[PDB]
């Protein structure tokens, strides 16, 4: 019926000056563009249809052609940046923003979706969507007493589109836009739908990916406890963005990092640092490395939560990328820690898995490991116990690795390797 | 997370 029309016929109907013939041809265009197998986006663009579709967004007396043209334009805008640009260049942003207030919820939702595709192209189109005024009416759709009264799909699309207005950098979204969105975003982050929770966390993750002033806007809204709860979710599509966000926040100030600790995040890391998904393990170890770069009382809280044995475990066996973050987390621990903290590392078994990694290739990890070894030896001295550590390094076959490191392209490796063999 | 989404139904 409207199935498998040629572009030629679509064009004839759209050019017919009969609104009902235009509707059938727009539907036939929508069905072609709905096809997962290479939709003919470029053929539709070349046939000159975008400006007609945009004019159809304004036909308030024919809501079905508003819907069909919004859907066809959504799927053109879902393509490449050139394809999204064709939609923007036809005037679609203000026309979609006017449809946010449509009394037809399926049409309002389609306009939300299209504006998400447009804003998801990048920061320039995101900011252009913001400048045309999209935030006020999007937020008004969510200004209800209880989110649970909205249709599940409508809520998910609105959250997803808001997340694209939080996304991307160079520049980051305008500060006033972020402040305007946050209260609603924090409400979505307490909702019970797993897809809404996941997309909300992705949005918070985008907002905390930046300077400490961006982190602070977020932290000051009280989201860290809910992030910590979500970090314990069963569903990995929630854990993954919750963990990204927490990891971003601890790149900030010692005081922002302490909000994460105070909220209980460390108690989740036994699971995170043994998580069967490699990416979770890796991101959890990276986060640990920015916590052990904190204050000594923060290091002490790492120790108290029992996490030093979990870092030994990762050094001992993990994906090579995860092991390298573990090495960083240890080097940072040794650099900022007390003598008592540093010796505890050796008591937990750090030496042997550290040495076994000296036989790696990536020169960076060797420099990171060697810096830790040195920092540990310097703590041994303060106690008069360097010989005991020297023996350890020998019985595990460390010296063997350390000596051969002198034979390394990066003479920095060669420099440190030799210097240690010397003094010890 | 997807930057863009096609509507297929």
């Amino acid at each position: 019926g409207t199935v498998n029309w040629s572009v030629e016929d679509i064009v004839k109907g759209i050019n017919s000056n009969n609104l009902e013939s235009q509707l059938q041809a727009t539907q036939a265009a929508r069905k072609l563009l709905s096809r997962e197998k290479q939709p003919p986006i470029d053929n539709i663009i070349r046939a000159g249809l975008i400006p007609k579709f945009v004019s159809f967004l304004g036909k308030t007396d024919c809501s079905p052609i508003q819907f069909e043209s919004a859907w066809a334009l959504t799927n053109i805008a879902s393509g490449t940046s050139e394809q999204t640009k064709a939609v923007v260049d036809g005037g679609a942003i203000p026309a979609f923003i006017s449809l946010l207030a449509s009394p037809h919820a399926h049409i309002s939702e389609q306009a939300v979706w299209a504006l998400g595709n447009i804003a998801g192209d990048g920061s320039a189109f995101r900011d252009l969507v913001i400048k045309h005024g999209a935030i006020d009416p999007l937020l008004a759709l969510l200004a209800v007493p209880d989110l649970s009264t909205l249709a599940c799909g409508y809520l998910r699309n609105l959250t997803w589109t808001l997340s694209n207005l939080c996304r991307n950098k160079n520049p980051a979204p305008p500060l006033d836009a972020v402040e305007q969105i946050l209260p609603t975003l924090v409400r979505l982050l307490h909702h019970n739908d797993p897809e809404v929770l996941a997309d909300s966390c992705w949005a918070i993750s985008y907002l905390t990916d930046g300077p400490n002033e961006r982190i602070e806007m977020v932290v000051k809204k009280g989201v860290v406890p809910q992030l910590v709860k979500l970090l314990g979710a069963t569903e990995l599509p929630i854990v993954t963005p919750a963990l990204r966000a927490i990891g971003n926040i601890v790149t900030g100030t010692d005081e922002q990092t302490q909000k994460v600790i105070d909220a209980g995040a460390l108690a989740v890391f036994p699971s995170l640092l043994t998580n069967p998904k490699t990416n979770i393990q890796k991101e959890a170890t990276w986060t640990m490395s920015n916590i052990t770069a904190g204050r000594q009382d923060q290091i002490q809280q790492v120790v108290n939560h029992g996490l030093v044995p979990f870092l030994v475990g990762v050094l001992s066996k993990a994906d090579f990328k995860t092991q390298k973050e573990a090495a960083w987390a240890i080097t940072n621990y040794t650099s900022g820690g007390t003598v008592e903290q540093i010796v505890y590392l050796v008591h937990c078994g750090i030496i042997e898995p550290l040495m076994n990694l000296l036989s790696a290739k990536d020169t960076k990890i060797i420099q990171v490991i060697l810096d830790a070894i040195s920092n540990i030896f310097q703590a041994a001295e303060k106690l008069g116990e360097t010989e005991k550590l020297s023996i350890m390094i020998e019985e595990c076959g460390g010296l063997d690795k350390i000596e051969a490191l002198q034979r390394h392209e990066n003479e920095s490796v060669y420099k440190a390797s030799l210097n240690l063999i010397e003094k010890y | 997370p997807n930057t863009k989404k096609q509507k297929c139904g």
